[PDB]
């Protein structure tokens, strides 16, 4: 199981940035996926989840209405579209796999830094 | 909020009968 | 099984009847409910109390224009039977609670259902849906981690036998076969 | 009309469609009385039990016979 | 569904560290503990309050009482100097929550 984030970079407030997490080593289409972000000097903050088939998705209130989570099960790739980014959104964004049958996150990627300024 | 969850016969025999009204009857066959 | 939705379009365009049972009572309401496609009640296992407890409703997103509300006593190898009629403005519910030793099929033999409540609802009903309590563990984002029977009523002639205590103990469906006739 | 032994003996029945051709109804025996369905017609003659008509009778012998 | 845990714990090498996390939600649902070292993604240490992954040594254990859950680390070494987090989720599965995070100083 390997999760590889990409698409991180530096943008101005109000601009959009799209992240991508490529998955391999497992049946991507069978697992739900999460994004978790960690600002420098801060703890872990859950951002969003998407279900294995994309049927359901939920967001943290702080990003609700701004972020969109999607996935392409034919490319084994998870996407996060972040619109109207603000300075407060500066953080390292990790993709993580939901554990099957439980509420924790077993596999994590390496994370990609997104800076808004 | 809402959640998107969507992803045989038996024999009724002689069941499914209920009291047709609120009238007490006894020792009688009523049609 | 906690309840049922009875209505037509089952959305905020028309009035619908919502019947839900819980730990303390039954709440029956008539409103222009905007129902979910997969309406349910959440339930979780409380790790300290070591028992199942209610969480949140995910039956409808909104409700307004409420015309009727009624609250009464709860009723939802244990067979629970109900009959739902909608005649002359009355939504009539009949019920019976019987212990059984069957797994797959309904039991054989005769037991009449008694009137439970006559509700002065006065609405158009063409469709209905069963409200189930779903275990929290089913709501995980992964692909891995509630049986009932439905029949329909017909205009039939029945011969009902009342015993000495006024209990219906047997019946004949007059249109079943030439002998019943 | 419904031809039957007592329900103390059997729940088997035979049905007579009076004045009906056996071809107009939908062990099918056409009699003068009508079309008798469910009873097996036999050559053996017995004392009359349940009268059908026109010399034909039915009995329970198990199944219903004419 | 908030999770509260102390900003830091100070333990000498060879001693037992006790990192706590509290909240009403924790009296209902299971807690999960993560260990994060600088420059690395969070690694699950304990799940279902007391169970370990196969990659986690017997020095780690957990327990719960009421609204409080505790991560116990015996025989603490330099390698355990990491930020520990408590994690949970709501009753409908629509939201996940982490505590502030506890910095364990050896
Ligand atoms: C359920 O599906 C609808 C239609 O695609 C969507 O708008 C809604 O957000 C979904 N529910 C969740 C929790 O994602
Ligand atoms: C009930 O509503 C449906 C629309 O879903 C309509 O077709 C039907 O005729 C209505 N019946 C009555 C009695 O109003
Ligand atoms: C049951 O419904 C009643 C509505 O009157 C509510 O007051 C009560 O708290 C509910 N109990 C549970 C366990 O949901
Ligand atoms: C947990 O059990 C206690 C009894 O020991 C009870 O008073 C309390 O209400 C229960 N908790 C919940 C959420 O029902
Ligand atoms: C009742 O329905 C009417 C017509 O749609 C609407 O204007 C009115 O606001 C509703 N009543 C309430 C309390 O919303
Ligand atoms: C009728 O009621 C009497 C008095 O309670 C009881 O002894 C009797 O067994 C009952 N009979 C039937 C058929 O229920
Ligand atoms: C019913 O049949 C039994 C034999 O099985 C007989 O002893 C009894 O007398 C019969 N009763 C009637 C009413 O025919
Ligand atoms: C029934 O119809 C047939 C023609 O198909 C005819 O030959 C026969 O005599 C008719 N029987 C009676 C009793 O009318
Ligand atoms: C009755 O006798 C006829 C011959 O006349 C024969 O064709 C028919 O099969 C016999 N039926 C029975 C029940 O013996």
């Amino acid at each position: 199981v390997q999760l590889v984030e990409s698409g991180g970079g530096v943008v101005q407030p109000g601009r959009s940035l799209r992240l991508s997490c490529a998955a391999s080593g497992f049946t991507f289409s069978s697992y739900g996926m999460h994004w978790v972000r960690q600002a420098p000097g801060k703890g872990l903050e859950w951002v969003t989840v998407i279900w294995y088939d994309g049927s359901n998705r939920y967001y943290a209130d702080s990003v609700k209405g701004r972020f969109t989570i999607s996935r392409d099960n034919s490319k084994n790739t998870l996407y996060l579209q972040m619109d109207s980014l603000r300075a407060e959104d500066t953080a390292v964004y990790y993709c993580a796999r939901a554990v099957a049958g439980e509420w924790y996150f077993d596999y994590w990627g390496q994370g990609t830094l997104v800076t808004v300024s | 909020q809402c959640v998107n969850l969507t992803t045989a016969y038996t024999n009724s025999f002689t069941r499914g009968v209920y009291y047709p009204d609120k009238v007490f009857r006894s020792s009688v066959l009523h049609s | 099984i906690r309840g049922w939705i009875f209505g037509t379009t089952l959305d905020s365009k028309t009035q619908s009847l919502l019947i839900v049972n819980n730990a303390t009572n039954v709440v029956i309401k008539v409103c222009e409910f905007q129902f979910c496609n997969d309406p349910f009640l959440g339930v979780y296992y409380h790790k300290n109390n070591k028992s199942w407890m209610e969480s949140e409703f995910r039956v409808y997103s909104s409700a307004n224009n409420c015309t009727f509300e009624y609250v009464s006593q709860p009723f939802l190898k244990n067979l629970r039977e109900f009959v739902f009629k909608n005649i002359d403005g009355y939504f009539k519910i009949y019920s019976k609670h019987t212990p059984i030793n069957l797994v797959r099929d309904l039991p054989q033999g005769f037991s009449a259902l008694e009137p439970l409540v006559d509700l002065p609802i006065g609405i158009n009903i063409t469709r209905f849906q069963t409200l189930l309590a779903l275990h929290r563990s089913y709501l995980t984002p992964g692909d891995s981690s509630a049986a009932y029977y439905v029949g329909y009523l017909q205009p039939r002639t029945f011969l009902l036998k009342y015993n000495e205590n006024g209990t219906i103990t047997d019946a004949v469906d007059c249109a079943l076969d030439p002998l019943s006739e | 009309s419904v031809i039957t032994p007592g329900t103390n003996t059997s729940n088997q029945v035979a049905v007579l469609y009076q004045d009906v051709n056996c071809t107009e109804v939908p062990n099918v025996f056409q009699t003068r009385a009508g079309c008798l369905i469910g009873a097996e017609h036999v050559n053996n003659s017995y004392e009359c039990d349940i009268p059908i008509g026109a010399g034909i009778c039915a009995s329970y012998q198990q199944s219903i016979i004419a | 569904y908030e999770l509260t845990q102390p900003p830091s714990v100070s333990v000498s090498p060879g001693q037992t560290a006790r990192i706590t996390c509290s909240g009403d939600a924790l009296a209902k649902h299971y807690a999960y503990w993560y260990r994060q070292k600088p420059g690395q993604a969070p690694v699950l240490v304990i799940y279902k309050d007391s169970e370990r992954p196969s990659g986690i040594p017997e020095r780690f254990s957990g327990s719960s009482s009421g609204t409080t859950v505790t991560l116990t680390i015996s025989g603490v070494q330099a390698e355990d100097e990491a930020d520990y987090y408590c994690q949970s989720a709501d009753s409908i599965g629509s939201s996940w929550v982490f505590g502030g995070g506890t910095k364990l100083t050896v």
